[PDB]
């Protein structure tokens, strides 16, 4: 008769957890996750005693105790550093066919996440290298499509440009950080674009390194 | 006078109702921490709580000392709403409940709750709760400022603000950071805790700027022009938001400054009075008023062993039979009695740290260049400890459980020869057979050695860590004497470990060892320890080499992954190192003498999470650390005393020449040399450790291989048993050598102090040549001088022949 009791009171703790699983996985926030995590885990704790002698208790219990202890990779699993190549790569390596949009946190969640950490590991971490490498190449096209060659007047005649200095330092700088990007182990994803750059950048040096020229001696004949 | 006056005022406000002893207990509380976290020393903080007590008890006589103060007196907010009075234990679980959470929440780094860094929380939320509250933590290098301020400022809510200084970083910059922070915390009511470091304090201009702020809580000629508009317009807005109706622009600035008083907090954090060279020197005597000063301190005994019992839990350190020693020496007084192998294991843990300090204070004591010892030493021990541990479990167990296979293989084997005598092949099965039993009696005493080999892993991986994380520094002498004192110290404990062991055998395979050989390694003793360092660091290293070797070991070693030269003394140096730290290519720094403070959290790895962007402050940047980026510090240089600040952060590799090591290299060559087979009978000796049994056990790899792969067919001759003869040898060889491992080492011994004081001599001649320079300048001679002079002597020497 106990057994009736130990499922009647585990029924709901059965219901809310599944109602969390059938959570989809876009709108999954992993705070509110642990928040009602602990709801559970303190409610569970709140039973008789004759029934926490019960397997299934304990079987509950332990796998509410899995999900607290996966719930780090589960933030790690809502970085903005994962894209679609990553999804892909965590479906081949874990052998699953996951579909993005219909994704839902109970499919992660049974899916041995705990055995698995190694490969989860492995994947953020190729994520967060590319992630750097990408918001750098945004970093490089922000600046470069902001950037506004500054003009003073010159005994009003024309305007000659001002600040080579700084444009030439910036130039140098984007062009070795780009020439040390190549070296990088997750470059092969940007390679094309990257290259693209190198281009531009070595062109805008090839501009003003001659430009510069032709402005002193104009200025010096001028004079 | 003041902050003791607006403490109890904070404590009242919220109170309805008093009696007179709560009041003395809140004064004592506030002199407490007011004075005697100020304190350096513990008997002047006793002189303290003495003295509280003989005030308060003469200008409040007839009220009983019991109720009114408890020694172990504790005020807080979390517990209830009101600021009351709350018990140790309480506070301990919520603030580990709250630590547990933070864990997964901000940075994922376990951070130990001791007695002495609950106190410290406990006094940053009181200076956080306090209007104008202004703290600075004064205290060694680690020890958890810069830590449990980001922790008790994520517990209460403030948003973290962290000035960022760039070179060219003017005054106006500061101001427009000012401004912004200012607007925050005032204008939108933003509580915000203001953390300031030495690091980026390089500079006292703009410090005095932040006196008024500490003072005042308002900076005139910050928000002159149109910004003083904008200000006024945001402010009434933010105060018709409170509730206030306010309309002269002097009512609300003086409203903005209230708030801003209410609001901003400056966390300021420094190391003890050693940066003379900066221009602070010791920092204004205003600083020092304006904000209340808080102690940090080194950790003591008690601390070193509740960090190290809370990370070396998860290891299986627990022996049922362990033999308590009679008298045990102790350096925590309060150890479990009778101590059991955990914590015998971890008061040993303990006595490596009190071991190194002492040791430390000694080279002091004789002159020598003495290196901070700090907590984030102990922590990197305790780390390499459990990784250590974790991974020769995990390859004893892998190797024991190969074994049982190859057990359950022979005996499958014996069951097919069996099969095969039901059936002249028949009668040379009797052969085989005796081959394969006699091998299976020979896997079953290894199996029994592993055995052991268990007993004897903990204290040995623990004379492993330990080497690896404090004695980098030391020369040669000074790290066999800090292993024979450790070794010393674990024997008296009753704790297993090997007898002789060897830290450049035990912590790496011979092919490894083969590969660093193939690059520019000097093969000796230091050398190959010291490259060990190199393979085997939490924390990036830094590698002390005139000669120039190591550089160019680092630089074969890592050129499959594009490692890049680089010196802080280049002007290209910054953007370099934010491309590696970008991109993850490791990098070499040299020339570290002149070390810029801009790659202090590079190597105290202070990663800011947002989202999957992991930022690190850098400059004016915040550039996202690639997982690949390592870093090694250089230094042509052996005469450099760092800072305490840089030593917690990097760990030390020392490539220097000495007199030991030189006698040592030196020895080595002339058994090498004139006395061959003594060489061989010594290399054999380290090779008793892994070589040996791991190609005795690689040779039955074979076998095993080449032992199921039978449909009938193993009696293609009855000759089997060559391979099974093959491995008959070299057991029993394995097995005579180590029956013969006492002999070979006496007989070592005594004949190579009969060539020590030919070594004795060679050390003493070179570094007469090293000398010579202050004689004449052109009196320069290289150490590969002297070692070329000595193969002349050795092998070109006509009258040897
Ligand atoms: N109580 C603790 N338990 C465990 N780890 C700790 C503790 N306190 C600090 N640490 C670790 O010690 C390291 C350095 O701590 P931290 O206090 O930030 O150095 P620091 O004091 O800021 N050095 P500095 O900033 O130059 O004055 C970090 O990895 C922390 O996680």
């Amino acid at each position: 008769q106990d057994l009736k009791g130990v499922w009647s009171e585990l029924s709901k703790v059965w219901e809310q957890i599944d109602q969390m699983k059938e959570q989809p996985w876009v709108s999954v926030q992993p705070r509110k996750l642990r928040q009602n995590l602990d709801a559970l885990l303190n409610q569970l704790k709140s039973f008789p005693a004759r029934l926490r002698q019960y397997a299934s208790y304990e079987f509950v219990q332990r796998l509410l105790k899995g999900y607290m202890k996966i719930n780090m990779l589960v933030i790690e699993l809502k970085s903005e550093a994962l894209k679609d190549r990553h999804w892909k790569q965590l479906m081949k390596r874990l052998h699953v066919n996951w579909v993005v949009s219909e994704l839902t946190l109970g499919q992660i969640w049974d899916v041995d996440l705990q055995k698995n950490e190694a490969i989860v590991k492995d994947v953020l971490l190729v994520a967060q290298g590319e992630m750097a490498l990408e918001e750098f190449l945004k970093q490089i096209r922000e600046v470069w499509n902001t950037y506004e060659l500054d003009l003073v007047n010159y005994q009003n005649k024309c305007r000659l440009i001002r600040g080579w200095d700084d444009l030439f330092n910036k130039v140098k700088e984007h062009i070795n950080s780009v020439s040390a990007m190549k070296l990088s182990p997750y470059y092969k994803v940007f390679e094309e674009d990257a290259l693209s750059w190198e281009d531009k950048l070595n062109r805008i040096m090839a501009l003003f390194d001659v430009w510069i020229d032709v402005q002193r001696r104009w200025v010096y004949l001028e004079g | 006078m003041t902050r003791w006056v607006r403490g109890i005022f904070e404590a009242l406000r919220p109170l309805e109702t008093l009696p007179v002893e709560g009041l003395i207990r809140i004064w004592a509380h506030e002199a407490l921490r007011l004075f005697q976290d100020r304190l350096v020393e513990d008997e002047e903080r006793r002189w303290t709580d003495e003295n509280i007590d003989t005030v308060a008890l003469k200008h409040f006589p007839n009220i009983d000392r019991e109720k009114a103060m408890s020694r172990p007196i504790l005020y807080s907010n979390w517990l209830s709403k009101d600021y009351i009075p709350v018990d140790q234990e309480e506070l301990r679980d919520y603030v580990k409940a709250r630590l547990k959470v933070f864990y997964e929440e901000e940075l994922d780094v376990p951070l130990v709750l001791f007695n002495e860094v609950l106190d410290h929380v406990l006094r940053i939320d009181r200076i956080f709760r306090q209007p104008q509250g202004h703290l600075l933590l004064i205290g060694v290098s680690g020890a958890g400022k810069t830590t449990l301020s980001r922790f008790v400022a994520w517990m209460n809510g403030l948003s973290v603000y962290q000035i960022k200084v760039h070179r060219k970083y003017t005054g106006e910059d500061f101001d427009e950071d000012l401004r912004t922070v200012l607007r925050r915390s005032g204008c939108k009511n933003e509580k915000i805790a203001f953390i300031m470091d030495e690091s980026n304090v390089l500079d006292s201009g703009f410090l005095e700027r932040m006196n008024t702020l500490l003072a005042n809580g308002e900076v005139p000629g910050l928000f002159e022009g149109d910004e003083y508009a904008t200000l006024m317009t945001q402010c009434k807005e933010g105060a018709q938001k409170e509730g206030l109706m306010l309309d002269s622009h002097e009512e609300l600035y003086k409203w903005f400054t209230s708030q801003v008083i209410r609001n901003l907090h400056v966390v300021f954090t420094m190391n003890p009075s050693s940066e003379g060279l900066k221009d602070r020197a010791a920092t204004s005597p205003a600083l020092f008023n304006r904000c209340v000063l808080n102690w940090f301190g080194d950790w003591s005994t008690e601390a070193l062993y509740q960090v190290g019992k809370e990370f070396t839990s998860k290891m299986d350190l627990e022996k049922p039979n362990y033999i308590v020693p009679d008298y045990m020496p102790v350096v925590y007084d309060k150890l479990p009695q009778p101590p059991s192998h955990r914590e015998a294991i971890v008061n040993s843990c303990v006595f490596v740290h009190q071991t190194l300090h002492q040791a430390n204070a000694r080279l002091a004591k004789r002159g020598g260049r003495t290196m901070a010892i700090t907590p984030r030493h102990y922590l990197d021990f305790i780390n390499h400890y459990a990784n250590l541990f974790h991974e020769k479990r995990s390859e004893l167990e892998e190797q024991q459980m190969h074994l049982n296979v190859g057990l359950r293989k022979i005996k499958e084997t014996v069951d097919q020869v069996e099969e095969l005598r039901r059936d002249a092949k028949v009668n040379r099965s009797t052969a085989l057979l005796k081959s394969l039993s006699a091998e299976r009696e020979r896997w079953e005493k290894t199996s029994e050695t592993f055995k052991n080999q268990m007993s004897t892993i903990a204290g040995d991986c623990l004379l492993s860590a330990a080497f690896i994380a404090y004695a980098g520094y030391f020369d040669q002498q000074m790290r066999q004497n800090l292993f024979t004192t450790w070794s010393h110290h674990l024997q008296q404990a009753n704790i297993q470990f090997r007898t002789d062991i060897a830290r450049t055998e035990y912590l790496s395979n011979a092919d490894e060892r083969l590969r660093w050989q193939a690059s520019s390694l000097p093969a000796d003793d230091l050398c190959t320890e010291n490259a060990i360092m190199l393979k085997r660091f939490n924390r990036y290293p830094l590698i002390i080499d005139p000669s120039g070797q190591a550089t160019e070991f680092i630089m074969n070693e890592y050129k499959d992954r594009k490692i890049t030269r680089t010196s802080f003394l280049d002007d290209a140096f910054r953007k370099n190192l934010e491309s590696a730290l970008r991109f993850g290519n490791p990098l070499l720094v040299q020339d570290v003498e002149s070390y810029d403070p801009v790659l202090n959290p590079v190597l105290n790895r202070e990663v800011r999470r947002t989202g999957g962007r992991v930022l690190i402050t850098l400059g004016d940047q915040d550039i996202d650390l690639s997982p690949s980026f390592v870093i090694f510090l250089s230094t042509r240089d052996p005469t450099v005393e760092f800072p305490p600040d840089l030593c917690s952060r990097v760990t030390f590799v020392n490539f220097t020449v000495t007199r030991s090591s030189l006698q040592s290299q030196c020895l080595n060559e002339v058994l090498k040399a004139e006395r061959p087979d003594v060489d061989e009978k010594r290399s054999d000796l380290l090779k008793l450790q892994g070589e040996f049994q791991l190609r005795l056990r690689q040779l039955e790899k074979s076998l095993l291989q080449a032992l199921n792969e039978v449909k009938g067919r193993i009696l293609d001759d009855d000759t089997i048993i060559t391979t099974l003869e093959n491995l008959k040898r070299e057991a029993a060889e394995v097995t005579r050598k180590v029956e013969e491992t006492d002999i070979v080492m006496q007989e070592v011994e005594t004949v190579s102090q009969q060539y020590l004081p030919l070594s004795t001599a060679c050390s003493s001649i070179y570094f007469t040549m090293e000398s010579l320079k202050q004689i004449h300048f052109l009196y320069q001679y290289s150490l590969q001088f002297f070692l070329d002079i000595y193969h002349n002597v050795l092998y070109e020497n006509p009258n040897l022949k």
